[PDB]
C-alpha cells in the first residue's frame, strides 16, 4: 500500500464499476457511504470516480469522515464537508506489520495549517514550533515533521495496521462515464412479451425475420415512425416485432 | 507478565545524592520508553523526567536539570535515577511509567502511555534518628462529654520516622476509634492524635489503654485514659 | 514551550448520577490527552488515551471528547466504588503538564459535630510544653471553622488540624485541632476555648476548660 | 425522542411500521437517537 502522509491516487475511468463484488464481500471491516447509501450504487452514473488509498493505525479510522478532527484529519488527508463516496477499511496485521516493528510507514505529526479537503504535503522541512529560527538543524523547538508507526504482530487491535480505500464520486460536466453493469436476461419468441433493447423499450411479440440491415444500423422502422424490427446485441441477428392481438 | 517494583528510597538530609531502581518485568523492555513523575504529598502529580530505548534523549524539566539523571539498563530490565545537589524540598513519592509513544524517543507508536505500576517514595528531613514518640492519654471530660457517649484518646508527638501505630485496648476496640493524620511541625517532626467515643456511663468501667508501637524504632507503650481528676 | 490545564476542582454528587471535568488546554492546540484515576494510598491507573477510546477491564461508564484546546471527562451512572481523584496528562511536547486532580465526595445528611476540648496531661506540662486538643466528632459538612481562644482572644498561628477520610459507614468525617503553648505562657492565661462553627449548628459551639481547676 | 428509522417498506401512505431486526450484516440499526 501507500503511506498515511502521501496517499496514493488512482483515477478510475469509463469502466463497467460493479460495486456489488465489494459490498457484499464481508471482508471488509468498514463500509460507510456517504452521499449515496450502498445499494444504489450499481445503478447509478458519474463522470469519475477517485480511488485513495493508505495505511493507517485500526483507531483512526473514525477521523476518515466528513467533519473529523485529529493527527490524521487534520494534517495528512482530509474529505471535505459534503463527501459524496464511500469509505472501506479492512484490517492487515499479517501483512503489514513485522516482528521487529515495521518502521516503514510514517505519518505527519505537525504542520502549519490544517489541510484543505484533498490537499496533500510530501514536504519535508524541520517544523519550527517556538519563535527561534530553526536553520535546518534539529533541537529544542526544532523538530522533524514525520513520525513512524511501528508496526508489531503481538499489538492489540487498534494499534495493528489497516488498509483503507476512499472512493470520491465526482460530477464535473461531461457528457458521461463509468456505471454499473445494466442486467440482463434469456430471451424468448412467439409470445407477447415485454422487451427491452438496449433502451429500446416495447411490447408485443418477435418473430425472426427475412430483413437485412447494414452493419451500423440497429433497429428498423416503418411509415408513420413505429419501431417493427430490432436488431440484438448478442446474436446479431435481426427480429420482426408484431403488436400483440386486440380487438 | 508487565509489573515493575521499586526500591531505594527512604530518609536523607538535604544537600546529599541517592539513586533509585526502577525494575522491569514481562514485556521487552529495551523497546519501550520510560518515564518519571512524582508528586509532594497532598500536591498534584508532576513529570519529572524521561528516557528513549536507551538512546541518551533526556529533555529534562524546569530546575531539574543539573541535578537530575536518568540511566536505564536494558541488559538486567532496571532503570536508575540519581539525584544530587538536594533541595530539602523534593521529598516526595515516586513512580516510573512506560511510554510507547513520543516522538523524537522510542521508535514506532506502540500502545498506550503511562501504564504506571509503580510505587516508592524518599524523605529529606533533618530528623536524621528516630526520634522516639512522646504519648499522653487525653481524659474523658464532661466538655466532651455529650449525652450517651463520651470521648477519649491518646497523642502520640514529636516522632521523625513516619510510620507510627496506636491500637486501643490491644485491637479490641473497632467503634469510634479514629486516629487522625500525623501533622508535620516546624519542629520537623510528626505528630497525632487518636480519638474514640464511648458510652458515657463507661467513663471509667472498662478497660481503654492505647498500644503505641514505633516500628523505625522498638517503642511498645501501653497508656490507660481515664476521666479526669 | 510552557503550557497547562485547569479543572473544575473537588466536586461532589450521589450515587447513580452524572459528572463531568473539564480540563481546558493552554495555547498551541494540542491533540487528545488522557483521563487517570488515583485511589489514594495507591497507583494511579489509565482510564483513557487521548480524546477517548478506553482500555479493558473498565466498566464502561466513562467517556472523554476531544477538539482541540477543551476537553471534558464525562461519567454516567455513579457507582459507590468510584471515588478518588483524577488527574489528565496532556502531551506533544518536552514538559508534559498534568491537571490538577478533582476530589470526589458523597453525599449525606447534615450532621453536626460532636465537640470535645482535652486540656494538656501533667505529664507534658513537666517537659515543658502544653497540646490543648479539641476535637470535632462524626459531621458531612467538613467546611468547619475551628477558633481557638484563650481567655478571649482568638489565637491566629499556633495550631493545626487533620481531617479523616469520608468515613465507609456513616459517610462522616472527623476533624482533630491541636493548639500548641509553651509550659511557661500556657501558664499565663486561664480559660482556653474552642469555638466549633458548622452548618448543622444554628450557632457556633464553644467547648472550654480553665486552667488549673480538677 | 429515539425517531428516525430504516426499512424496506418506503411506507405506502398513512401506515405505520413498528418492529426491530436488523440491518446489521459493522452493524446497522433501524433507529436513531
Ligand atoms: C457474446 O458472448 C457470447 C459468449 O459469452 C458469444 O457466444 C458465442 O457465439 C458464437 C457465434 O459467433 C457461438 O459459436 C458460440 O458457441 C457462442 N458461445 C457461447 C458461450 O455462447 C457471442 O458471440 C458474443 N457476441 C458478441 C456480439 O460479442
Amino acid at each position: 500500500f501507500a503511506s498515511v502522509y502521501a496517499w496514493n491516487r488512482k483515477r478510475i475511468s469509463n469502466c463497467v464499476a460493479d460495486y456489488s463484488v465489494l459490498y457484499n464481500s464481508a471482508s471488509f471491516s468498514t463500509f460507510k457511504c456517504y452521499g449515496v447509501s450502498p445499494t444504489k450504487l450499481n445503478d447509478l452514473c458519474f463522470t469519475n470516480v477517485y480511488a485513495d488509498s493508505f495505511v493507517i493505525r485500526g483507531d483512526e479510522v473514525r477521523q476518515i469522515a466528513p467533519g473529523q478532527t485529529g493527527k490524521i484529519a487534520d494534517y495528512n488527508y482530509k474529505l471535505p464537508d459534503d463527501f459524496t463516496g464511500c469509505v472501506i477499511a479492512w484490517n492487515s496485521n499479517n501483512l503489514d506489520s513485522k516482528v521487529g516493528g515495521n518502521y516503514n510507514y510514517l505519518y505527519r505529526l505537525f504542520r502549519k495549517s490544517n489541510l484543505k479537503p484533498f490537499e496533500r504535503d510530501i514536504s519535508t522541512e524541520i517544523y519550527q514550533a517556538g519563535s527561534t529560527p530553526c536553520n535546518g538543524v534539529e533541537g529544542f523547538n526544532c523538530y522533524f515533521p514525520l513520525q513512524s508507526y511501528g508496526f508489531q504482530p503481538t499489538n492489540g487491535v487498534g494499534y495493528q495496521p489497516y488498509r483503507v480505500v476512499v472512493l470520491s464520486f465526482e460530477l464535473l460536466h461531461a457528457p458521461a462515464t463509468v456505471c454499473g453493469p445494466k442486467k440482463s436476461t434469456n430471451l424468448v419468441k412467439n409470445k407477447c412479451v415485454n422487451f427491452n433493447f438496449n433502451g429500446l423499450t416495447g411490447t408485443g411479440v418477435l418473430t425472426e425475420s427475412n430483413k437485412k440491415f447494414l452493419p451500423f444500423q440497429q433497429f428498423g422502422r416503418d411509415i408513420a415512425d413505429t419501431t417493427d424490427a430490432v436488431r440484438d446485441p448478442q446474436t446479431l441477428e435481426i427480429l420482426d416485432i408484431t403488436p400483440c392481438s386486440f380487438g | 507478565q508487565v509489573q515493575l517494583v521499586e526500591s531505594g528510597g527512604g530518609v536523607v538530609q538535604p544537600g546529599r545524592s541517592l539513586r533509585l531502581s526502577c525494575a522491569a518485568s514481562g514485556f521487552t523492555f529495551s523497546s519501550y520508553a520510560m518515564h518519571w513523575v512524582r508528586q509532594a504529598p497532598g500536591k498534584g502529580l508532576e513529570w519529572v523526567a524521561v528516557i528513549s530505548y536507551d538512546g541518551s534523549n533526556k529533555y529534562y524539566a524546569d530546575s531539574v536539570k543539573g541535578r537530575f539523571t536518568i540511566s536505564r539498563d536494558n541488559s538486567k530490565n532496571t532503570l536508575y535515577l540519581q539525584m544530587n545537589s538536594l533541595r530539602a524540598e523534593d521529598t516526595a513519592v515516586y513512580y516510573c511509567a512506560r511510554d510507547g509513544q513520543a516522538i523524537t524517543m522510542v521508535q514506532g507508536v506502540i500502545g498506550p502511555p503511562f501504564d504506571y505500576w509503580g510505587q516508592g517514595t524518599l524523605v529529606t528531613v533533618s530528623s536524621a534518628s528516630t526520634k522516639g514518640p512522646s504519648v499522653f492519654p487525653l481524659a474523658p471530660s464532661s466538655k466532651s462529654t455529650s449525652g450517651g457517649t463520651a470521648a477519649l484518646g491518646c497523642l502520640v508527638k514529636d516522632y521523625f520516622p513516619e510510620p507510627v501505630t496506636v491500637s486501643w485496648n490491644s485491637g479490641a476496640l473497632t467503634s469510634g476509634v479514629h486516629t487522625f493524620p500525623a501533622v508535620l511541625q516546624s519542629s520537623g517532626l510528626y505528630s497525632l492524635s487518636s480519638v474514640v467515643t464511648v458510652p458515657s456511663s463507661s467513663l471509667g468501667t472498662q478497660t481503654y489503654i492505647c498500644n503505641v508501637n514505633h516500628k523505625p524504632s522498638n517503642t511498645k507503650v501501653d497508656k490507660k485514659v481515664e476521666p479526669k481528676s | 514551550d510552557i503550557q497547562m490545564t485547569q479543572s473544575p476542582s473537588s466536586l461532589s454528587a450521589s450515587v447513580g448520577d452524572r459528572v463531568t471535568i473539564t480540563c481546558q488546554a493552554s495555547q498551541d492546540i494540542s491533540n487528545y490527552l488522557n483521563w487517570y484515576q488515583q485511589k489514594p494510598g495507591k497507583a494511579p491507573k489509565l482510564l483513557i488515551y487521548d480524546a477517548s477510546n478506553l482500555e479493558t477491564g473498565v466498566p464502561s461508564r466513562f467517556s472523554g471528547s476531544g477538539s482541540g484546546t477543551d476537553f471534558t471527562f464525562t461519567i454516567s451512572s455513579l457507582q459507590p466504588e468510584d471515588i478518588a481523584t483524577y488527574y489528565c496528562q496532556q502531551y506533544d511536547n518536552l514538559p508534559y503538564t498534568f491537571g490538577q486532580g478533582t476530589k470526589l465526595e458523597i453525599k449525606r445528611t447534615v450532621a453536626a459535630p460532636s465537640v470535645f476540648i482535652f486540656p494538656p496531661s501533667d505529664e507534658q506540662l513537666k517537659s515543658g510544653t502544653a497540646s490543648v486538643v479539641c476535637l470535632l466528632n462524626n459531621f458531612y459538612p467538613r467546611e468547619a471553622k475551628v477558633q481557638w481562644k484563650v481567655d478571649n482572644a482568638l489565637q491566629s498561628g499556633n495550631s493545626q488540624e487533620s481531617v479523616t477520610e469520608q468515613d465507609s459507614k456513616d459517610s462522616t468525617y472527623s476533624l482533630s485541632s491541636t493548639l500548641t503553648l509553651s509550659k511557661a505562657d500556657y501558664e499565663k492565661h486561664k480559660v482556653y476555648a474552642c469555638e466549633v462553627t458548622h452548618q448543622g449548628l444554628s450557632s457556633p459551639v464553644t467547648k472550654s476548660f480553665n486552667r488549673g481547676e480538677c
